[PDB]
């Protein structure tokens, strides 16, 4: 089960964060800014994709590629030109799961938005996050296929459009 | 207006979204779940779900809402379905259950997936309440468990694992859908949880295990991924599954596991190394094949890895082997280590030269390897003890840096035990650890260190030389030590110098009796520490020496007579 | 050898850091807001290193220094304290909030140089308005009906705002209400020459800035002894907790008299944070309301939760009137462990004058001299405005 | 967990200095926003760039950066660049600059000769000027350059500039004599005398702060001199502003360290005669005496100072003045009973709560000292209830050093009430209990309330391990001082132990060592006790290992002697007997036997080691 997922722009803004379980918002994010900071430390090359961390780097800084962990919570980064995304995982979820599900995301994302600045994704974030949620629901990503993905934004562009003062 | 109601719905979500009263949010939700638009109905019903937990009118008025937008296919159905499903499911009472199992059952039924797929979630989530409900949709489950759409079987899944969370004997009956299920799946993902699941239905039922594990492992074979393979892992390492008997899938396992190790990511690396290390605490004899997995990973920058490589060293060493590592090792640290010990850089690849690098954390650790490593078997075989001991003065060295103290007290430990070991060795040691002493950065810091070569000494002076700058340190340098070092001192003077006294020969020297009045002094001095105990050690010893002098001053052959006359006259009539 | 100084702020944050010389390279922070906690270490290797710290809180600012090995601990504080307090009269005064003080970092960094090569640390030492403040603070110990000065800590500030241009002198005689006033405490521009001066008299020589002329802290207890002050007024403020109680309730009688205060000058803000004992009762046993109590000149408000009263008496109120401080605590009680008593435990009460003396330092005369007359360019100005602050008084019942 | 917070703290100094950095320059051109910079890695470069910016405020910004780098340990700072460039900027006439400039050299002078020659010439020049107020900065950092070579110069220099009038120049003329006395020494020492004296005779803080600041300096050889030197300067402190006259009292703390002018026979007739005073021999006025030191307007002024100081009610005249005393003392001097009774004031008067602590502490190490003087003031540091786990734990040290007849019965009420009362911590009652037992050291009348209170605490409180182990010490240290009350003592702890069983590592080693030492007095019942422990060895950490064995092994001996000659065994010497011989070997041995054993068996090679010897010695007779 990813319990959150969290998109951050270069700035190290946070686009988009979506919980599916409730957990306490004040660890949320303090997960998410250790991560944050630590995707900052980390190097272009490396940018780490991901910090899993054992939790006792949950950070410690000492060599500083201290990784983030809080203990049973796995950190999955991933830096594409300007957003970087993060998924944290339960332990139960398996990583491949949350790898994939991050990938396929990802790639969805360039897909769809296929320059991705931080404006349009701002602007279309609630597609972003239909994205999200229908890669996951009912624990499951019931369309895997990046094709699908790809078609599913613009179903929801679709809606959106009908509606545009409230949306826009 | 619609368009000022999604505005206002917006508002909404992010106050529910922080933190903030669900309650008050639900009547004005509600009211946009009463528009006609399925949009509206869906930004609606994500916030009536992210609130209704408790408040039933909340529920009530929402459930009402949410059937009569289901019943009707809806016909973007799939919009409005789906989304009031989730909403449904995330809306739990009994009264609301009963109703909404019933319209879940309408919905697994619809054509598109996606429906199918939210219907499932939904149906997880009310029986996470009410098993009544359960047990009436079970057969719906079954029956869309053998949909054709590859997602709508994740989810049934997904769903009656978590029903097994819960519930698990309804599930171990259905456990054989599931593994037809997963033996149907072409997408990892799928598989992956599916394998979750089974290891989550083998806690509870051995007999599952042995279904699925062969369906795992074929799996594995099949997918590529990666985590398909790193879940059969940790699934085979798990259900524990294994039980030894089980080696046999697990190795398969593990050399799916080193071959990816030997993949450039390092949340793959890092994964593999932890699930052998673990594999290994389990299986040495894994590790034997998988020690070429782990030098390669000495030589890799990562400090995660470089930890787990470490840990995995030791309990792997062969001698070869040890004698590599631990030059290796030492080699590294010189060269691996600094950065943190200064600040704390992060790591850089690029420059040609290298930032680096090893943590404090890590410092540490290494250390303490090193120790052990000389220990086991017992590294009667460090052929060169010299490079030891080295090794260990080096690393007292480092540690000042660091600290932490414990670095500096493991180190010592091992010092001594190898100075008991091998004789030659140990005039080195002595000579150095004196040297050390005398540099000031070990009086900072390290009392531990002291102590320990203040103990090789009274043990060893009948090898050194120069009891005297051992003594004549130790005596100035005492007034700047710690109680436990400050006792230790002092007994391990006294010491000497009966054993001097009766080895003196070197010429009596002058000294002895000089080196005999000034510890007479000190000792009296540390009289004065907060401690009495340790008081009245160095007063006891105080005696002893003023005796020694007067026998010196006669003679030098006549001392050691003297000395066994009054020395334990004295001593022991202080304390007697 | 290094030294090196940090400066902080409450919340932790570095402000300016300092290093002096040479080679170079949690809880304590938090504590801090205990105004004096941050403390030492140990970066260390065995090149000693050692470390050392210290730090000091003023006004939310705090600083940090480091040392090397030996110097002790102290030389390093003592330094700290010099350069803290540098920093204060720089940068007029009343705040080095976090804010104010990274403003100033540059003048803090060499205001910490000077005061280090040399070597040694060099060590680490118009109008005029007298307004004597004073903050009494006082632990009573009720015994026998007579409340017997146990401590008591009158801080007085006497600042006096000035806006003179030369250098005129002021003597200011004290006097002793008999009770030999022991220190008045002098600031950077004041100067209580000999014994010429004598203890009771304090000669202040211009500075342009405010100033706090001398900060007396009387212990009254000796005071109070040596003077035989019951106090009848102030500090002595008898609190009788009078039972005639009901299950909930009871009626102290606190008068806080103001005969001793007549030219005690004005009172800004007596804060009688009434403690119920819940120390020894759980502040649950003590719940506790209470309903009216009488002051002429301020307002009872009473934070019960956490078992305190707090009785705010605006500084209008002034002399010999007396605000007699009535009323009635009502110990409410969720649970029944509460057995009807609370031991009645220290009532402290932090008055805050002005325009008195701390010690009795009340001020006789102040005279200037410098073969001025009146008009003679000098104007006695109105402003000048000690504060002081103790901890706080404590009757203990 | 400190590495990381320095760090963080930097990074803060970065954020908040990086704005206001950029702010100034506007102006700097800009280095406002540098120092966050470098803060977060600054460096060098863009320092000696600003030097070499042509604007004021720049010149100026970067003589700031370069000294709080040089300052801040970024310790990769070279610093013979920022030299040369900053002497260039010595010989500017703006005294901001020249301010820098010195605060800078002392900096690097703290190492190399041209860069000191340098500065020296340029000092010196300065120094012949008649810029009184260059000439004074820049004879202290001649002062602060350590050289011999700079003497010659500086002394004629100084000797110039203390016959110059100004105050400034004679606050600065005594920082010189002075640095350059800590190094060329003879050609110099007559002449930076008979000056240092005129001198001293300013009225200027800064001025009287700096002769001092001097006079501490030179001295720590030649003291005669100093003498007749360190009057005004007493004299001026107690005359002075609290801030003043803390400095003041550091240096009385160093020169003391060196004049002891020395005694020969000292004259307790001069004035107002403590041990007496001289003058000294190359004035001749008739020689009055060494102790000097304690006596003669200079010592005795600064000793009576430090008094005034701290009666005068400012805290830090009275925390300073206390540590001065602190160093002075001829043990004879801090006997007064005056500084204690000062610092005490102060505590007590000091109601704020920083001071409260510091008050808390020079007590303490006054009393550690000299006990006998913080009595007339104890019932003032009955301690203030509305304090911390430290302050309480200090009151306790401070009671427990103070202890004099009459004080005592207070101090012990107050003790007693305080453990009862605060919700003390643990570590407080553990020291509180460190003191009553400082206390009966020294009374005896009053013993006996503080014992029964010790115990009557212990019993009845309800007390943590930690606390048990002060406790333990203290009943200790009581019975060692107090032997009558003693007995009484050892049979109510007897009975505690062997209650707990459970007791603390710490606790077991102080109860088992009690006995092993109370049993002198009477040792004919200790078998009894030592019993109670060994049985319970096995099952306890390494230290309390250590101390049971060595109070075995004392229990043991104490009676050898009295257990030997009645154990060398059938020796027939011991059937003859005198008093203990004692039943010897058997119940000393049985006691002994299960402690080496348990030694032998336990990694810690001390506690083995003594269990051997213990054995041995024991054996053999």
């Amino acid at each position: 089960m990813i319990h959150a997922v969290l998109i951050f722009n270069k700035k190290c803004q946070p686009r988009l964060v979506k919980f599916y379980t409730p957990v306490d918002l004040p660890k949320q994010k303090l997960l998410l800014e250790q991560v944050y900071e630590l995707i900052s430390q980390r190097n272009s090359d490396f940018q780490s994709s991901f910090l899993v961390t054992p939790p006792s780097l949950l950070l410690s800084n000492e060599n500083n590629n201290d990784e983030v962990n809080n203990e049973d919570i796995q950190i999955i980064y991933k830096n594409y030109a300007t957003l970087y995304f993060t998924f944290i995982v339960d332990d139960q979820e398996s990583e491949l799961a949350i790898l994939d599900l991050i990938q396929t995301f990802v790639e969805s994302l360039d897909r769809c938005f296929t320059e991705v600045n931080e404006l349009d994704l701002i602007f279309n974030w609630q597609t972003l996050e239909s994205v999200l949620e229908e890669i996951v629901q009912g624990g499951m990503v019931i369309e895997t296929n990046v094709n699908r993905i790809v078609a599913s934004v613009d179903e929801l562009n679709k809606a959106a459009e009908s509606t545009d003062s409230k949306i826009g | 207006d619609l368009n000022s109601k999604t505005n206002a719905v917006l508002k909404l979500t992010y106050l529910e979204m922080y933190g903030f009263d669900m309650a008050w949010c639900n009547f004005h939700i509600l009211e946009v779940m009463s528009s006609n638009k399925l949009q509206q109905k869906r930004v609606g019903y994500l916030a009536a779900s992210q609130s209704f937990y408790k408040d039933s009118d909340i529920l009530m008025l929402a459930t009402n809402l949410l059937k009569k937008d289901l019943k009707y296919d809806g016909n973007n159905d799939v919009v409005k379905v789906g989304i009031a499903l989730s909403g449904l499911s995330t809306i739990i009472t009994p009264s609301l259950a009963r109703d909404i199992a019933d319209d879940l059952f309408t919905m697994l039924n619809s054509t598109r997936p996606y429906i199918r797929k939210k219907a499932i979630t939904a149906l997880f989530k009310v029986f996470l309440q009410y098993p009544e409900a359960l047990r009436d949709n079970f057969d719906k489950f079954v029956s869309k468990l053998d949909d054709d759409d590859i997602s709508v079987v994740s989810a049934a899944v997904s769903v009656i694992c978590e029903l097994s969370k819960k519930n698990p004997q309804p599930f171990i009956q259905l456990s054989p859908l599931l593994y037809e299920i997963l033996v149907t799946i072409d997408n990892n993902w799928i598989i992956i949880r599916l394998l979750k699941l089974f290891t989550n239905l083998s806690q509870v039922e051995p007999k599952l295990r042995a279904k699925l594990l062969p369906k795992i492992l074929e799996l594995m074979e099949s997918t590529v991924a990666t985590s398909v393979i790193y879940e059969s892992v940790n699934c085979i390492v798990k259900g524990n599954m294994l039980e030894e008997d089980d080696f046999e899938t697990a190795m398969a396992c593990l050399e799916r596991l080193h071959t990816f190790c030997d993949s450039q990511d390092p949340n793959l690396r890092y994964i593999s190394c932890i699930l052998f290390y673990k594999i290994g605490k389990i299986n040495t004899d894994f590790i034997s094949r998988f020690d070429q997995l782990i030098i390669r990973l000495l030589s890799d920058v990562d400090v995660s890895i470089r930890s787990k490589a470490i840990e995995l060293v030791e309990g792997i060493v062969d001698e070869d082997n040890l004698k590599a590592i631990v030059q290796t090792l030492m080699k590294q640290f010189v060269d691996e280590d600094v950065v943190i010990l200064q600040t704390g850089s992060i790591v850089y690849e690029k420059s040609k030269r290298i930032p680096i690098i090893i943590p404090e954390n890590y410092k540490i650790k290494m250390v303490n390897v090193i120790i052990s490593i000389c220990s086991a078997d017992n590294y009667s075989s460090v052929n060169d003890f010299e490079w030891y001991n080295a090794v260990i003065m080096d690393l007292a060295m480092l540690c000042q840096d660091i600290s932490d103290k414990s670095l500096g007290s493991k180190i010592g430990e091992q010092f001594r035990n190898l100075m008991i070991k091998v004789p030659s060795m140990r005039e080195v040691t002595i000579a150095n650890i004196i040297k050390l002493i005398s540099n000031d950065n070990i009086n900072k810091q390290l009392p531990t260190v002291l102590r320990e070569c203040i103990w090789c000494l009274g043990e060893f002076s009948t090898l050194v030389e120069n009891g005297n700058d051992l003594i004549k340190i130790m005596t100035e340098n005492i007034s700047y030590y710690s109680h436990s070092v400050q006792e230790v001192l002092i007994l391990a003077l006294v010491k000497v110098f009966s054993n001097w006294c009766n080895n003196f020969q070197e010429d009596k020297r002058f000294e002895i009796k000089m080196v005999l009045k000034e510890l007479i002094e000190f000792f009296e001095n540390l009289s004065y520490s907060s401690t009495f105990e340790v008081q009245e050690r160095s007063v006891e010893v105080l005696e002893f020496l003023r005796l020694s002098l007067e026998a010196l001053e006669e003679d030098t052959e006549g001392l050691p007579m003297l000395l066994s006359e009054v020395l334990p006259s004295f001593f022991n009539a202080y304390e007697l | 050898m290094y030294l090196s100084f940090y400066i902080t702020d409450t919340k932790n944050k570095l402000i300016f850091q300092y290093l002096l010389g040479a080679t170079a390279p949690p809880q304590l922070l938090e504590d801090s807001s205990s105004d004096d906690y941050l403390d030492h270490s140990m970066v260390g290797r065995d090149l000693e290193v050692y470390k050392y710290f210290s730090v000091i809180n003023k006004l939310n600012y705090w600083c940090l220094a480091s040392t090397s090995k030996s110097k002790g601990p102290l030389d390093c504080f003592t330094f700290l304290e010099t350069i803290d307090r540098i920093l204060l009269e720089y940068f007029d005064k009343d705040k080095l909030s976090i804010k104010k003080i990274v403003n100033n970092y540059d003048r803090i960094s060499l205001i910490f140089n000077c005061c280090v090569e040399a070597g040694e640390p060099n060590v680490s030492d118009n109008e005029l308005y007298v307004d004597l403040l004073e903050t009494f603070h006082v632990v009573f110990e009720k015994k026998k009906s007579h409340l017997r000065l146990l401590t008591g800590s009158i801080h007085g500030i006497v600042d006096v705002r000035s806006y003179l241009n030369d250098n005129p002198l002021v003597a200011v005689k004290l006097n002793t209400m008999g009770n030999d006033i022991g220190i008045p405490s002098l600031h950077d521009c004041v100067e209580i020459n000999d014994g010429v001066f004598s203890p009771s008299n304090i000669t202040f020589i211009p500075p342009d800035g405010k100033f706090r002329l001398l900060e007396y802290s009387v212990d009254l207890s000796s005071q109070v002894k040596q003077s035989g002050v019951r106090m009848n007024s102030i500090g002595l403020m008898s609190l009788h907790f009078q039972n005639g109680l009901g299950k909930d309730s009871d009626e102290f009688e606190l008068s806080l008299n103001i005969e001793n205060f007549k030219k005690v000058s004005q009172v800004d803000d007596l804060k009688i944070d009434l403690q119920f004992n819940v120390e020894n009762a759980d502040p649950n046993e003590i719940a506790y309301k209470i309903k009216i109590l009488r002051n002429t000149h301020g307002r009872f408000e009473n934070s019960i939760i956490m078992g305190q009263g707090q009785w705010i008496f605006d500084k209008s109120t002034a002399t010999g009137t007396v605000p007699v401080l009535r009323g009635c605590i009502e110990y409410e009680n969720t649970g029944p462990n509460f057995t009807k008593k609370v031991d009645l435990q220290t009532v402290s009460l932090e008055y805050s004058y002005i325009g008195q003396s701390a010690s009795g330092i009340y001020v006789e005369a102040i005279d200037i001299v410098s073969g001025l007359t009146i008009g003679k360019n000098t104007k006695l100005y109105k402003g000048a405005k000690y504060k002081t602050q103790t901890g706080n008084f404590q009757v203990r019942l | 967990m400190v590495d990381s917070i320095h760090r963080i703290a930097s990074a803060l100094d970065t954020a908040k200095v990086i704005t206001r950095e950029a702010a100034a320059v506007a102006t700097s051109k800009l280095g406002e926003s540098s120092y966050t910079y470098y803060s977060q890695n600054i460096n060098p470069q863009q320092l000696v760039t600003l030097l070499n910016s042509r604007n004021s405020r720049e010149v100026r910004d970067a003589m700031k950066r370069i000294i709080s780098i040089m300052a801040s340990d970024d310790d990769s700072i070279d610093v013979q660049l920022y030299f040369a460039d900053v002497v260039k900027n010595i010989t500017t006439n703006d005294t901001k600059v020249k301010r820098l400039i010195h605060l800078y050299l002392l900096r690097f002078a703290e190492n190399d000769p041209n860069l000191t020659l340098l500065s020296i010439n340029s000092l010196q020049k300065s120094l012949s000027d008649s810029n009184s107020e260059l000439r004074c900065f820049a004879l202290s950092a001649l002062s602060d350059m350590k050289m011999s070579s700079l003497a010659p110069i500086i002394l004629h220099t100084v000797k110039k500039l203390v016959t110059d009038p100004s105050a400034m120049v004679r606050g600065e003329v005594a920082l010189a004599i002075i640095k350059l006395y800590r190094a060329g020494k003879n050609d110099y020492h007559e002449e930076l005398l008979d000056i240092l004296k005129e001198l001293m005779a300013d009225t200027d803080p800064k001025v009287i702060s700096c002769a001092v600041l001097a006079y501490k300096e030179c001295y720590a050889d030649h003291l005669e001199l100093l003498h007749g030197h360190f009057r005004r300067y007493c004299r001026i402190i107690k005359q002075l502003d609290s801030w003043s006259q803390s400095y003041l009292i550091e240096l009385l703390i160093k020169y003391c360290k060196q004049y002891l002018p020395k005694p020969t026979v000292v004259d307790k007739s001069s004035e107002g005669s403590p041990r007496s005073c001289p003058l000294p021999d190359k004035y001749n006025e008739i020689e009055y005496p060494s102790y000097e030191v304690v006596n003669d307007p200079d010592l005795d002024l600064f000793l009576q100072s430090l008094n005034c100081l701290i009666y005068s009610s400012n805290p830090t005249v009275i925390l300073s003045c206390c540590n001065a005393l602190y160093q002075l003392a001829s043990p004879l001097q801090m006997k007064n009973t005056k500084f204690i009774e000062a610092l005490v004031r102060t505590v007590t008067m000091t109601e704020n709560q920083g001071n409260k602590e510091m008050l808390l502490q020079a007590i303490h190490f006054l009393s550690i000292l000299d006990q006998t003087l913080f009595l007339p003031y104890t019932k003032k540091f009955y301690v203030f209830p509305k304090d911390p786990i430290v302050a309480s734990i200090w009151k306790i040290q401070i009671l427990s050093t103070l202890i004099n007849e009459s004080n005592v019965k207070e101090i012990f009420k107050e003790l007693k009430y305080y453990v009862a009362s605060a919700h003390f911590p643990e570590n407080v009652v553990i020291m509180a209990v460190k003191s009553l037992s400082r206390c009966g050291q020294l009374s005896t009348s009053w013993e006996s309330h503080v014992m029964k209170w010790l115990i009557d605490h212990m019993e009845s409180h309800n007390l943590s391990a930690s606390v048990l182990d002060a406790y333990v010490n203290v009943i200790r240290m009581l019975v060692q001082k107090n032997p009558t009350k003693h007995l009484r003592i050892i049979f109510k702890l007897a009975d505690l132990l062997t209650v707990q069983t459970s007791l603390a590592d710490n606790a077991r080693a102080g109860i088992v060592w009690l006995f092993g030492e109370i049993a002198s007095i009477e040792f004919k019942i200790c078998p009894d006790v030592l019993r109670r422990l060994i049985q319970n060895f096995s099952n306890e950490g390494p230290e309390t290992r250590c101390q049971i064995l060595v109070l075995s092994a004392k229990l043991l001996s104490y009676d050898i002697d009295n257990f030997k000659q009645a154990q060398v065994t059938g020796s027939e010497e011991n059937n003859q007997n005198p008093p203990y011989y004692d039943f010897s070997g058997s119940r000393i041995s049985q006691m002994y036997n299960a402690v080496l054993y348990l030694a032998k068996y336990d990694d810690e090679f001390d506690i083995r080691d003594r269990a051997r010897m213990i054995s041995s010695l024991f054996d053999s007779g």
